[PDB]
């Protein structure tokens, strides 16, 4: 099974340097290359470079001298290292793997990717409210004044996916906001209980909220 | 058989 | 290096109908008699899917639908019939030499018949009131088109300030969006007025969907 994860540091200050770690399973790097691609949010891919099966690296042209790719075939990690981050870097960061051979396994393994946000902002954890009203019914859950992103939101710790509309976040002075709406028949509320998951990794924040009738 | 060990195809 | 121009830049099919995406190279991508050229779907939230290698061969868990074209400099994606689970952005990429360079991307989404939203609204929680902040929030769920606006009224008296709105990506089964509008005031304000009113208005109605609660 081959599978990729990254790690990185999820919020880097304007000038200082980035170090991703691709941690790779399912495959040998003597037999891939390794593969880095970051994507600024809403917009596209872009190739930053890679380490092939041989060892030796290529990198992006535009972004060559401030790219280094390297590997430990040992720990099946490859590395990125960028310097001098700008607000123009923050994306969100890829590794993927192909073999030497060219058919349907070309770039078809992606880890999850990480994102980096360029900024000297303050880590700081989100405040979780519930969203309860004043045949189905609506219910809310709001994560205000967290950042950098991302957060995740579950509804009973995903038991209940249908129905849910988790709704982008928005800048405003530094902090995020977002929220997630779940539809679920009357019947079945409050009778039964509903709680969204919040998690903010940045701040290591996980909390719940029971939504309860006002 | 294209092979790439190295960022160049050959056969 | 090998520039590739990825035309249209966003477009809406409906369903049973043709998507066609072209990717242009600024030289050829052939080389050992095939073409190194590569096609990705990207949901939300996701890593790009391989789609299609070496111009036409389908990649695993690709259905049938998806047709990869073309040799040299020019390249195309056709999806027909088109289906809900399409909406997704899609970027071709080479792989003849390095460096390795992507198509900027195409923004496919369904076109599909008008839906109003279903609006609810929902007064500050306890919680955030203790924290000397009021959030009002007003979900619009499941309508069509994107475009709707909403207009926030404090004591019947319309509020454009402290508003901040969001809308999610088409939904993969039914093609709708959803769009989020938070007010929020300071707990003082808040507790200065009574009636907090949400208005939505979108092409599928003649007058506003209103939603209102009083503090």
């Amino acid at each position: 099974e081959v599978q990729l994860l990254e790690s990185g540091p999820g919020l880097v200050a304007p000038s200082q340097s980035l170090s991703i770690t691709c941690t790779v399973s399912g495959f040998s790097l003597t037999s891939y290359g390794v593969h880095w691609v970051r994507q600024p949010p809403g917009k596209g891919l872009e190739w930053l470079g890679a380490i092939w099966s041989a060892g030796n690296t290529n990198y992006n042209s535009a972004l060559m001298s401030r790219l280094s790719i390297s590997r430990d075939n040992s720990k099946s990690q490859v590395f990125l290292k960028m310097n001098s981050l700008q607000t123009d870097d923050t994306a969100m960061y890829y590794c993927a793997c192909a073999p030497i051979y060219y058919d349907y396994t070309w770039f078809a393994y992606w880890g999850q990717g990480t994102l980096v946000t360029v900024s000297a902002a303050k880590t700081t954890p989100p405040s979780v409210y519930p969203l309860a009203p004043g045949s189905m019914v609506t219910l809310g859950c709001l994560v205000k004044g967290y950042f950098p992103e991302p957060v995740t939101v579950t509804w009973n710790s995903g038991s209940l996916t249908s129905g849910v509309h988790t709704f982008p976040a928005v800048l405003q002075s530094d902090l995020y906001t977002l929220s997630s709406s779940v539809t679920v028949p009357s019947s079945t509320w409050p009778s039964e209980t509903v709680t969204c998951n919040v998690a903010h990794p940045a701040s290591s924040t996980k909390v719940d909220k029971k939504i309860v009738p006002r | 058989q294209l092979i790439n060990t190295n960022g160049s195809w050959h056969i | 290096e090998i520039v590739l121009t990825q035309s249209p830049a966003s477009l809406a099919v409906s369903l049973g109908q043709r998507a066609t995406i072209s990717c242009r190279a600024s030289e050829s991508v052939d080389n050992y008699g095939i073409s190194f050229m590569n096609w990705f779907q990207q949901k939300p939230g996701q890593p790009p899917k391989l789609l299609i290698y070496a111009a036409s061969n389908q990649g695993s868990g690709v259905p049938a639908r998806f047709s990869g074209s073309g040799s040299g400099t020019d390249f195309s994606l056709n999806i027909h019939p088109m289906e809900e689970d399409d909406t997704a952005m899609y970027f071709c990429q080479q792989s003849k030499e390095v460096p390795y360079t992507f198509g900027g991307g195409t923004k496919l989404e369904i076109k599909r018949a008008d839906a109003a939203p279903t609006v609810s609204i929902f007064p500050p929680s306890s919680e955030q009131l203790t924290s000397g902040g009021a959030s009002v929030v007003c979900f619009l769920n499941n309508f069509y088109p994107k475009d709707i606006n909403v207009k926030w009224k404090i004591d019947g008296s319309e509020r454009q300030n402290g508003v901040l709105n969001s809308w999610t990506d088409q939904d993969s089964k039914d093609s709708t969006y959803s769009m989020s509008s938070t007010l929020t005031l300071t707990k003082d304000e808040y507790e200065r007025h009574n009636s907090y009113t949400c208005e939505a208005t979108h092409k599928t109605s003649t007058s506003p969907i209103v939603k209102s609660f009083n503090r």
